[PDB]
């Protein structure tokens, strides 16, 4: 079964540079490889085959080159929507195989993110349940803590976050923290807030609410 | 102009079966030598097979992990390739790809699982009292996926819809937020567009000022 081993498995680099990614064929495989681009949320797109021959509606600033065992795949000047990962495929013989991936993301500029809280619905309360959800919108870098805290006590191993892909515009990445209590645990406090820690901001950002408000 | 849509794929019981489609057009079908790929969430690309045209005798091939369990077939008048999947296992659960080599299809979820379907609640994330957000979660389904929407589709700039998360109950839940004029809160209305398609639950969800 003929490996395809990529490198790097994740990379970052900024708009406008020259990005290179490199593929290893276990075996000779001479110009039956092909390379693909999957933007988060999309089917695979062709971009090569034949080694370097590019499919139809590719942009001329992406190409490939090699023959037998290595493989380049080329980004002249990166822009971004070129956010997505990129797989290599060897198609000699069957089994068909792909590289595992290669990550490719966008450094830029620090942005702090905006930040708002939400209480839960009165809908939802009839259910028993209470989710309390905190957005944290448009910031690089990814990194960003999150704190919950009901009447002062920090709330933990009760909250899920979900965080988006790279934006393919402006690069950044945004953040959803979900705070879920029983309706009971919510009706005996007072005070919910989320504490936002990020490189962006001077301190740390308190958005909060009360309840019988 | 090409296009291929996939269908077939849903929940499915451990051991079960699911028979896949793949409607083609845009080009010579009968030419073409078809494939399917499948991605488990998270993980990478993995060729399931190929089949090849009739002047091949439509010769077939599979990866290690499917054969004998996965049978492919076409039919040209049809424009239509096919995946039909036997004596399926939790590891097959992934979306399925349906490809002519140059093209690839929207995908389809095959979900192999033994736990119930369920329709999710949708709750309004309300705007505070200049931009300003609000959304919408999505909470208690499964299997995947949701889809969301604003405005039927008209409103798509500031939109982030969340990666579903796993919760502890074996439930999924997601939220789509949107940034907008504060100017426009008491004016312009938004609703949030939800279909859980598996559970057949649309629900549209005028979120506002409380």
């Amino acid at each position: 079964d003929i490996q395809m081993t990529q490198s790097p498995s994740s990379l970052s680099a900024s708009v406008g540079d020259r990005v290179t990614i490199t593929c290893k064929a276990s075996q000779d495989v001479n110009t039956a490889v092909a390379w693909y681009q999957q933007k988060p949320g999309k089917a695979p797109k062709l971009l090569i085959y034949w080694a370097s021959t590019r499919h139809t509606g590719v942009p001329s600033r992406f190409s490939g080159s090699g023959s037998g065992t290595d493989f380049t795949f080329t980004i002249s000047s990166l822009q971004p929507e070129d956010i997505a990962t990129y797989y290599c495929l060897q198609y000699i013989n069957y089994p068909y195989t792909f590289g595992q991936g290669t990550k490719l993301e966008i450094k830029r500029t620090v942005a702090a993110p905006s930040v708002f809280i939400f209480p839960p619905s009165d809908e939802q309360l009839k259910s028993g349940t209470a989710s309390v959800v905190c957005l944290l919108n448009n910031f690089y870098p990814r990194e960003a803590k999150v704190q919950w805290k009901v009447d002062n006590a920090l709330q933990s191993g009760n909250s899920q976050e979900s965080v988006t892909e790279q934006d393919s515009k402006d690069s950044t990445y945004s953040l959803s923290s979900t705070l879920t209590l029983s309706k009971a645990d919510y009706e005996k406090h007072k005070v919910y807030a989320c504490e936002v820690t990020h490189q962006g901001l001077s301190s740390p950002v308190t958005k909060s609410f009360n309840r019988g408000e | 102009e090409v296009q291929l849509v996939e269908s077939g794929g849903g929940l499915v019981q451990p051991g079960g079966s699911l028979k896949l489609s793949c409607a083609a057009s845009g080009f010579t079908f009968s030419n073409y030598w078809m494939n399917w790929v499948r991605q488990a969430s998270g993980k990478g690309l993995e060729w399931v097979g190929e089949i090849r045209s009739k002047s091949n005798n439509y010769a077939t091939h599979y990866a290690e992990s499917v054969k004998g369990r996965f049978t492919i077939s076409r039919d040209d008048s049809k424009n239509t390739a096919y995946l039909q999947m036997n004596s399926l296992k939790t590891e097959d659960t992934a979306v399925y790809y349906c490809s002519n080599r140059y093209y690839w299809g929207q995908g389809t979820l095959v979900t192999v699982s033994s736990a119930s379907t369920k329709g999710p609640s949708v709750f309004p994330l309300a705007p505070s009292s200049g931009t300003a957000a609000l959304g919408c979660l999505v909470k208690d389904y499964f299997p995947e996926p949701v889809t969301v929407s604003w405005n039927s589709g008209a409103l798509t700039s500031g939109v982030h819809t969340f990666p579903a998360v796993l919760q502890s109950s074996g439930l999924y839940s997601l939220s789509s937020v949107v940034t907008v004029p504060s100017s426009s809160l008491g004016t312009q209305t938004y609703i949030c567009n939800v279909n859980h398609k598996p559970s057949n639950t649309k629900v549209d969800k005028k979120v506002e000022p409380k």
